[PDB]
RNA sequence: GAAAUUGAUGGCGCAAUAGAUAUAGUACCGCAAGGGAAAGAUGAAAAACCAAGCAUAAUAUAGCAAGGACUAACCCCUAUACCUUCUGCAUAAUGAAUUAACUAGAAAUAACUUUGCAAGGAGAGCCAAAGCUAAGACCCCCGAAACCAGACGA
RNA sequence: CCGAGCCUGGUGAUAGCUGGUUGUCCAAGAUAGAAUCUUAGUUCAACUUUAAAUUUGCCCACAGAACCCUCUAAAUCCCCUU
RNA sequence: ACCUCGGAGCAGAACCCAACCUCCGAGCAGUACAUGCUAAGACUUCACCAGUCAAAGCGAACCUCAAUUGAUCCA
């Protein structure tokens, strides 16, 4: 019942991202944490990967605006300038 | 005859060892057990996805069982419970069922519970106060 | 030199040891197992 | 015919030539055979250097 | 004969009940896609393989973030009928340095900052 | 009794195909996606001319770096260690 | 061709090549066009002048000629005033 | 396809389907020319466990004969032999009873890799505007009806 | 076993034709046509493989690519950005 | 019956496209005698062969045509 768990905000799949299955799978007895797990390690550098490039494009798009509009600027105090 | 074969019984014999537990000439003659072997080993790799294929269809048949002793589908009651949130695969929920019986009629009954809460919201849709079970955990 | 310190060190140099210079004998090919048999090229 | 310390050889040609190329050399340090491959024509630059060093 | 189509501009201007009913408003639009590939290249020309290639929708059910810009629109139309598009929403902002390694895409499609794992 | 002639699904004379509403239900969900993805598609951020340069000097510095792969391509070094550890195949007790 | 010649096991040279092509020692094989000689009355002085030229061959062409013709016919020739002693070597060739 | 000219002590072999055809040109076959085999294994002295095929031990519903399995051989579920050829073969297209043995990729040009030397290389000759020298590394098996020469045959 | 005997030899005749072409493992890999006594084949293209050098390759914004013809298609070419 | 070449549809719009598909044609003729010589850069009948256009320059004056053809050797 995966179109439950999409309302509901979950991963489809319930071996996706949440407590099931990126919480540690276990732990010593005397309580110290496990060493990361393969498959966790490697979804966190995924979803590190993938949140760099989301700043990268807002960036670059954000940067992209700023110098269209001062491109836009420049024409205009230019036209102004060889107006007068 | 500078370069002979000497290890031509034992090429014959890794594949007669695979093939010793056939039928006919098929576990004696190695132009007949070669290809036996190739198709049973074949048959060996393609198998897992049948055995697991298999598996889940077990498992199903023997929840339909169950929910049915206790008067509930099994699309009912595998849905109740996601809904519920109790996370349980169809290998275990077999289990229980088989060897916790009691255990199996309390989920049959959180599953039930669950159906009737999801009924009464879709009859009185609207903003009335969501079922006690139907209210979700989330997580952050 | 440092070679030689490490021959020093080395075993013995004889007939056992001795090796071509990678790269220099390229394997030889020849029309037998599924890739090269068959119709063999 | 390379004779010492083949990568000190290595370091020294890098620095020479990386100015006149725009970067980094490729090389190759045959260390067994005592020689030096660098990708491209350098044989007039790399002579007139070594002379200058007094090989 | 068969050949690469041409969708009328028409298609893609939207309408005010199209507004309502994906909550998407005209102005202040959506600076990102999610796109996940739900459909497969098999049966489907090599312009759109190519296509699908160029987006990095190799895998299915993997969600990309791409510009929402004219040129990546319009590969995104090319190959809009093997795709789910989503605006990437954003509730706490851009991820920061600090919390770039706490971040996950949840299905709704928002890019949350912090993942702790706990009940709420 | 009841023959399809020739090849079923392919001759002028084919077996009939019938859509089920389960077929009929996977294609109105998949013209819901590509619906939502119509309207996502018709709200661009930028205009044309507001991007144009925008990506340039990332573009180039990737084919910058593609370019130095590419013609980094060269033979890998030799060690006289490589050559001499041969020698210990023939490594001994006393 | 013949690869081996039966009297000195030897790889021979097709003389046809000989008569019909010129190789220069950078590796360019220089031939004359077809038909240069032949209803010159029905040609155009156009024509003309494009079938009086010499001309080069291909990279494929090259290498049947170079296969057809023994190492003999490759090696450098310093003969007193030939008419194609400057083309003997490329200048200026990239790749 | 020249010539002038130049100068010049055994086995990284086979070991009885191999190596000679050969234990023998014998047996056998053919009027004749001619064709042409097979094979043997003790010991210092004889004056001393393994191929196929079967038997031990025929067979139980169902099916490319197996696989997943299973407490359990079978029963359950899955599974359209192989090779070649072809657009496409379970194909009712070819080959194959099966075991053992034998039975089929030879090499120049030009390049590539690795050494050596280097405006020179090579142990005359040859090549050379970084080349030359050395090595490595690519080129199968069986099959016609035929043609011609000389013998042998009424 | 005579449309022209048989044997030996040239002879391992030749066959664009059929058949066969024997260890393990990984990887890339199915692409227009032209000519040919040629369409059962081959050579050149195209595709494919390997290695090497270099820098642009694909997608593609406007603008642009004919009248004949009264109307006249899906499209295509070119093509910065991305 | 056909075999080579050109034009038009099929193939409506860059190029290219089969057919024992539909239709037309060609195997010249005319004029000129610089219808001479050279030479950048391009096109190209999907290879090659072959076939095309052509700035500038010298020398002068002050080609039409869709096809209208055929290599090598040898004479
Ligand atoms: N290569 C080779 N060497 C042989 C052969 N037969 C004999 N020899 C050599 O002849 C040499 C003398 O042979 P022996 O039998 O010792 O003496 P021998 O009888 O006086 O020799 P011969 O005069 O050769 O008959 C040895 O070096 C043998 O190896 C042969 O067939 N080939
Ligand atoms: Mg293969
Ligand atoms: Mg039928
Ligand atoms: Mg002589
Ligand atoms: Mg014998
Ligand atoms: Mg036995
Ligand atoms: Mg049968
Ligand atoms: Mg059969
Ligand atoms: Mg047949
Ligand atoms: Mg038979
Ligand atoms: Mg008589
Ligand atoms: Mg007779
Ligand atoms: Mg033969
Ligand atoms: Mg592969
Ligand atoms: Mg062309």
């Amino acid at each position: 019942g995966g179109q439950w768990r999409l309302q509901q905000g979950l991963a489809a799949n319930p071996s996706g991202y949440g407590p099931l299955t990126e919480l540690p799978d276990w732990s010593y007895a005397d309580g110290r944490p496990a060493p990361p797990m393969k498959g966790q390690l490697r979804r966190k550098a995924e979803r590190e990967t993938f949140a760099r490039r989301v700043v990268l494009l807002s960036q670059e798009m954000d940067a992209g605006l700023q110098a269209w509009q001062l491109r836009q600027q420049k024409l205009q105090e230019e036209q102004r300038k060889q107006e007068n | 005859l500078r370069n002979r074969v000497t290890d031509r019984y034992f090429r014959i014999q890794e594949v007669l060892k695979h093939a010793r537990h056939f039928r006919g000439r098929k576990n004696r003659c190695y132009r007949l057990a070669v290809r036996t072997v190739i198709r049973a080993f074949v048959k060996c790799t393609k198998a897992r996805y049948l055995k697991k294929k298999n598996m889940r269809t077990l498992w199903i048949n023997r929840i339909t069982a169950a929910s049915q002793e206790h008067g509930l589908k099994y699309p009912a009651l595998i849905g109740n419970l996601v809904k519920c949130q109790v996370e349980l695969n169809r290998k275990v929920l077999a289990d229980l069922a088989i060897y916790e019986p009691k255990t199996f009629k309390s989920l049959a009954a959180l599953a039930s519970r669950r159906r009737h809460e999801g009924f009464a919201a879709a009859l009185g849709d609207g903003k009335e106060p969501e079922g006690i079970f139907s209210r979700v955990v989330q997580y952050h | 030199a440092r070679a030689l310190d490490l021959l020093r060190g080395l075993p013995r140099v004889s007939l056992a040891n001795l090796k071509p210079n990678p790269g220099s004998k390229k394997p030889e090919r020849r029309p037998r197992g599924r890739r090269r048999g068959r119709k063999c090229g | 015919k390379v004779e010492g310390d083949i990568w000190a050889l290595q370091k020294d040609v890098e620095d020479f030539l990386s100015p006149l190329l725009g970067k980094t050399p490729v090389t190759q340090v045959n260390e067994v055979t005592g020689t030096l491959r660098i990708k491209g024509y350098f044989d007039q630059e790399l002579k007139a250097w070594l002379l200058e060093k007094g090989f | 004969k068969f050949t690469r189509s041409r969708i009328p501009e028409k298609v893609f201007q939207a309408s005010p009940e199209d507004h309502e009913k994906y909550g998407g408003d005209p102005q202040n639009p959506h600076k990102l896609h999610i796109v996940t590939r739900i459909k497969s290249t098999r049966r489907r020309p090599y312009w759109e393989k190519d296509i699908i290639k160029m987006l990095g929708l190799e895998k299915a059910h993997t969600p990309q973030v791409h510009k929402n810009i004219p040129s990546v629109n319009a590969k995104l139309k090319v190959v809009k009928h093997l795709i789910r598009i989503k605006p990437l929403k954003l509730p706490q902002g851009l991820p920061a340095e600090e919390n770039m390694s706490n971040t996950c895409l949840k299905s709704t499609g928002e890019l949350v900052v912090q993942w702790h794992l706990k009940p709420v | 009794r009841g023959r399809i002639p020739g090849r079923q699904w392919i001759g002028k004379h084919r077996r009939p195909r019938f859509v089920s509403l389960r077929a009929k239900q996977n294609m109105i969900r998949r013209l819901e996606i590509e619906a939502e993805n119509h309207y996502w598609l018709s709200m661009p951020y930028m205009t044309r001319e507001q991007e144009r340069g925008h990506a340039a000097v990332r573009r180039r510095e990737a084919f910058e770096a593609i370019k130095a792969a590419a013609t980094s391509k060269f033979p890998p070094h030799r060690f006289i260690a490589d050559q001499l550890d041969h020698l210990n195949v023939t490594k001994k007790w006393s | 061709l013949t690869y081996f010649s039966a009297r000195k096991g030897k790889r021979k040279t097709v003389k046809a090549v000989i008569d019909r092509f010129l190789r220069l020692h950078c590796g360019l094989w220089v031939r004359r066009k077809a038909g240069y000689k032949k209803k010159l009355w029905k040609k155009t002085p156009a024509r003309k002048k494009r079938l009086r030229e010499f001309v080069f061959c291909n990279k494929t062409q090259s290498k049947l000629l170079d296969k057809m013709t023994t190492s003999f016919w490759k090696r450098r020739n310093w003969y007193v005033d030939d008419p194609y002693q400057k083309y003997h070597d490329r200048t200026n060739l990239k790749v």
